[PDB]
């Protein structure tokens, strides 16, 4: 099941850009078929493909296959994906707020 | 399947 979370992001100043260490991949002008994270291949979502070691977005917890709801309250669920990217690389935003749902499993099934 | 870096 989906269950969510709420992750905060303190861009990383590399050189001249505020980055937050992470890939996307989705929204509504790609194909949704070949996003191998979603359970529903209809979703045309933002999804987090990568994270990178030590950087921003896997110190505050992303991981990869997280389906980015919100960003700093703007709704990624039907947005681009240059949309996307500019929402998550707005560079007067230091600070960036996700909310993200994450397929997850209950463990212990046995014990 | 395109992705981007940020």
């Amino acid at each position: 099941t989906a269950v969510v979370q709420r992750v905060e992001i303190h861009k990383l100043r590399q050189g001249e850009n505020l980055i937050l260490g992470f890939s996307i991949g989705g929204g509504i002008d790609q194909d949704p078929s070949q996003n191998p994270f979603s359970e529903d291949k209809t979703d045309k979502g933002i999804y987090v493909t990568r994270v990178s070691e030590g950087g921003p977005a896997e110190i505050a917890g992303l991981q990869i296959g997280d389906k980015i709801m919100q960003v700093n309250g703007w709704d990624m669920t039907m947005v681009t994906h240059d949309q996307a990217r500019k929402r998550l690389t707005k560079r007067s935003e230091e600070v960036v707020r996700l909310l993200v749902t994450r397929q997850s499993l209950q463990k212990a099934v046995q014990q | 399947y395109p992705t981007s870096i940020i």
